[PDB]
């Protein structure tokens, strides 16, 4: 059957949770229980586009949409989300999220990730494993995945003291992680209780967040999460403070959360060993203009070489880059062929390169206020006169 | 100085060669926005630079170069990319090049009239934003209307007041 | 490419094919309504589309065509209907047709002066709305001023602003 | 030869066929895993052979279902395609496949990757999507 006319229904709806539409494309993978309301088969990723499709292809109470909530209150992005079966040992646990090609043709865990492009157009340029990164198995299995999809992988410390993450940072060189060490409470709509949110989706949301009209190269340090209350460990940052907790978080190269009722974000520097990439701008600047370099130049990677094959592409990539120069991504920089390394046997195989040089914006970090109390305008002021 | 004049010509759009028909090419007429300043003292003005006019660079062909037609009115403006180039051979052998990268609209299609019998003559004209000249392979011109890059012979003209505008 | 050019001329009105008499066709100019735009932080303006302008699409006869000469002013706008054909053959053979639907109100019956010894020259008009143009039977413009229809080589060109004004 | 090329039988005889014709065959692999069609194609060395390897699927007319069409007929069609306006002489890879959804092995292809599966196939001489 069906209805005419309208039809008043009472529901069970509340708190319209709106967040500007991102694009930047975020991995996910956390466990899951796949029965008959998660309509998502364990091992294979699935296309999220709202609060709905989480709600409908995994459970409600499972462990994916509750960190699909943390990024779809602070942006409206796009989810590749790879669930895993629930494990007992968690050995295993971990190692499930691994994964690899331990199918018989097909692939499992975060190695489905891979699959984000050639099955939805979305490329992960985040990657978030809530809870399942504190391990040293999982987080050394997403740097060696966050290389090959060119992405900043979001990890989260232990929720141990303070130097027990200090020293979990130290396991890692990486220049693509990405550490965020106090654990988000949230309150999940009347459960009187917080609940300890790993606070790894927290920070990715707020990544897609700021892509959208802060762009890129912006730093994500100063900027807010939404829906979060007063964290797990208090970190607080007291200013010319040796030992203050944020502080001592920023040297070993870990994000944290500072304002009260944990308002934003503290990260600027990435957990790297190179101090050319210590910044989380130059290698998001370094990863994300090398795919709108290339979304505009796809017809250049098979053409037939022209004897101005090598200087239409040159002027079309000087002519993509002074648009990110105008947008302010980069300051001045150069696109050249080499006179060096294009010969005529390069040629014949087909390959012929061409060199770019441009350079980040460097982000606010440390401005410094030095004053004095001084009583020059004691004088001239309060006088007779 | 050898003399020294035009003789051949070519258009690439995308890179699609036109060696077969492009009967007349047109480089943007470069022009400084003259104003004619007499003041107190003085009389004769002196005509101050207030920066350049709009650069449209007019072509034309005779076929129906479909590579061509298909860039009138997008709505992306200065996404239509082209270089004009031709050669300057002189006297005394070598030829010296003149190619001329564009960057702007394709805002006119103009096919002429149809005499039945006659050529068609498609005269199109760009609007274009970036403009690049060179001379046997030597920068000469830069010309970028936004982010502003003026720059002749290499170096920039508009860095004296580019860092006081605090673009 | 090969060199192409215009040989041979076409009109039909309603159907009937002026295989007489049309010594001259004229498609619409077509040109975006170019608005210089110079602003804060630029100079040498950048020339934005504002859209296209009228397309007046002449053409011209020397005998009283009758069946061109009841369009003239009718109260149905837009009800002349007439497509200009035309053939660019080339060098190599094959020749590419060049036709092109216009759908407008003839605004202009201009008969010539009478010198008694010389053609007539009936010069037409038509303010076209509808314009459809097609290279060897490929699409590439589609012009229609109401309900916004610019398509550029089949894919249409107001698609990102006509669900914004809610057309 | 549609479905009917991932026999040994079949793609011997269509490159002798192909031979004979002066024509390229067509092929594709199997739809196994990525490390089975790679010891598939070490069967040819014969020049005038191309191989696709996942499968295509297919949306087919409100089935609601996408149905594992074979593939070789999509990449022969692109060939007569690129033959029109690009010439014989254009390398018929970068262009486009239509009427076709999410392969049935989902092949991508990550820079800067040694083993990603589009790049450990071309080492392979393996077309893919």
């Amino acid at each position: 059957s069906f209805f005419h006319g309208v039809t008043v229904t009472n529901v069970d709806i509340g708190a319209r949770t709106i967040a500007l539409p991102a694009s930047s494309v975020i991995g996910l993978c956390d466990v899951f229980t796949p029965g008959a309301q998660a309509s998502a088969k364990p091992n294979v990723p699935v296309l999220l586009t709202s609060k709905k499709d989480a709600a409908a292809a995994f459970g409600i109470g499972s462990s994916i949409y509750l960190a699909c909530e943390a990024i779809y209150n602070r942006a409206q992005a796009v989810i590749v989300a790879v669930g895993v079966e629930t494990a007992e040992t968690p050995e295993a646990q971990a190692s499930a999220v691994i994964g690899g090609i331990s199918a018989a043709g097909e692939r499992t865990g975060l190695q489905a990730l891979l699959d984000g492009k050639s099955r939805f157009n979305a490329q992960p340029r985040l990657l978030v494993a809530p809870g399942h990164s504190a391990q040293q198995a999982v987080a050394t299995a997403m740097d060696g995945l966050a290389e090959k999809l060119r992405a900043i992988a979001i990890l989260d410390g232990p929720n141990s003291t303070d130097e027990a993450a200090v020293a979990y940072a130290k396991n890692f060189g990486s220049k693509r992680l990405f550490m965020v060490d106090p654990g988000v409470q949230v309150w999940d709509s009347a459960t009187n209780a917080a609940r300890n949110a790993p606070a790894s989706a927290y920070a990715a949301g707020l990544f897609a967040w700021t892509d959208a009209e802060y762009g890129f190269w912006s730093s994500p340090s100063n900027k807010e999460i939404k829906g979060v209350t007063g964290t797990s460990r208090p970190v607080e940052f007291l200013d010319g403070d040796e030992t203050c907790r944020a502080n001592l978080l920023n040297n070993a190269n870990i994000a944290t959360i500072i304002r009260d009722d944990g308002y934003r974000l503290w990260g600027n520097r990435t957990l790297s060993s190179d101090s050319k990439w210590a910044f989380v701008t130059r290698v998001r600047t370094m990863d994300l203009v090398m795919d709108a370099i290339l979304a505009g130049h796809k017809w250049a990677v098979d053409r037939g070489i022209t004897k101005t094959y090598v200087k239409d592409v040159t002027e079309g990539l000087r002519a993509f880059m002074r648009d990110l120069k105008n947008q302010g991504a980069v300051i001045n920089f150069e696109v050249y062929a080499d006179p060096d390394l294009n010969s005529a046997s390069q040629l014949a195989q087909g390959k012929v390169y061409w060199n770019i040089r441009f350079t980040d914006v460097p982000p606010a970090e440390n401005p410094n206020f030095r004053v004095e109390v001084t009583d020059q305008w004691l004088t001239e002021v309060l006088d007779v006169a | 100085m050898i003399p020294q004049t035009l003789t051949n010509t070519n258009l690439f759009i995308d890179g699609v060669s036109f060696a077969g028909d492009v009967p007349s090419l047109t480089l943007p007429k470069l022009a400084v926005k003259t104003e004619q300043y007499r003041a107190g003292g003085m009389d004769a003005p002196v005509s101050i630079d207030m920066g350049l006019e709009a650069m449209e660079a007019k072509f034309s062909t005779n076929g129906a170069r479909r590579e061509a037609l298909n860039f009138f009115g997008l709505a992306d403006q200065s996404a239509f990319n082209g270089v004009f180039r031709g050669s300057f051979k002189g006297q005394k052998g070598a030829s010296v090049p003149v190619v001329a990268t564009l960057r702007g609209l394709l805002k006119e299609v103009d096919p002429g009239d149809w005499k039945a019998g006659e050529k068609a003559e498609f005269k199109y004209a760009v609007a274009v934003s970036y403009y690049k000249l060179e001379v046997d392979g030597r920068e000469v011109y830069e010309i970028d209307p936004v982010n502003g890059v003026r720059a002749i012979n290499g170096v920039d003209q508009l860095a004296g007041m580019r860092n006081d505008l605090g673009l």
